[PDB]
């Protein structure tokens, strides 16, 4: 069963966007110092998630 | 103490397999981050006066910490597609933290 590569391109351009939004949701882990003035929660917005 | 029980936490689970005990991943690496930011936190209480003491304590504690995290970070950076969600620092960025721990 093959092939029609417009399958494969849109198989990518969401997986990468999953990686970037992974790097905005999970963005607030690596900062991460004292006070802690931890100004953003590493697993924060369950509504917006 | 941080380096001590860090490499001891390497030692006690040096027996078996790769960390399917991911409580050991987040044990060593999370609690390493815990005690690390405790130490950076209580480093902030004191502000040095000799520049050569800044160089001294700086390069001393750099030479204390680093190779553990080099062989150990680099040993155990092969456990997830996002180790990010378990392991936080590079040696690059941790080095940078130490280099602006000493303003």
């Amino acid at each position: 069963f093959e092939y029609g590569v417009t399958q494969f391109p849109e198989i990518v351009t969401s997986f990468q966007e999953v990686s970037i939004k992974t790097t905005r949701d999970l963005l607030f882990a690596y900062e991460k110092l004292p006070i802690i003035n931890g100004i953003s929660v590493v697993s924060y917005p369950s509504k917006q998630l | 103490d941080l380096t001590a029980n860090l490499m001891d936490s390497v030692f006690i689970d040096s027996s078996g397999k790769k960390s399917k005990d991911k409580e050991q991943i987040k044990e060593k690496f999370r609690k390493f981050n815990e005690g690390f930011e405790d130490l950076v936190s209580k480093t902030k209480q004191y502000k040095l006066s000799d520049p050569s003491l800044k160089v001294t304590l700086k390069s001393e504690i750099i030479s204390l910490v680093m190779p553990m995290y080099e062989r150990f970070y680099s040993r155990y950076k092969d456990s997830f597609k996002n180790p990010r969600k378990h392991i936080k620092y590079t040696p690059d960025e941790l080095t940078t933290v130490l280099n602006q721990l000493v303003r």
